[PDB]
């Protein structure tokens, strides 16, 4: 499903480098 | 956009440090008389904020 997708504590990062799951 | 907060005479001092995804803001106002360098004596500054951020940081500017 295109909608869902992966690429420090608690850190995030939306900077692009990412594989959507099927 | 992912997260978002509301809420020489004098010196505002600060500290800022970011550790496990939280962003501490700690301060103090005191009066002053001589504003050529920082005041020699002791007060120390107490929390202010503690930002659930999340976010890496390696720069900052300040804003006149
Ligand atoms: C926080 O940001 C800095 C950049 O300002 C990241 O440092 C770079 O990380 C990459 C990882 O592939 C390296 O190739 C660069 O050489 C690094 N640059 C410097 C100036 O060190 C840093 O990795 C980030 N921190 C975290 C924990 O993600």
């Amino acid at each position: 499903n295109y909608n869902y997708l992966y690429r420090k504590p608690f850190e995030r990062d939306i900077s692009t480098p990412l594989q959507s799951y099927g | 956009c992912t997260f978002e907060y509301v809420s020489f005479k004098n010196l505002r001092e600060f500290v800022f440090k970011n550790i496990d995804g939280y962003f501490k803001i700690y301060s103090k106002h005191t009066p002053i008389n001589l504003v050529r360098d920082l005041p020699q004596g002791f007060s120390a500054l107490e929390p202010l904020v503690d930002l659930p951020i999340g976010i890496n940081i390696t720069r900052f500017q300040t804003l006149l």
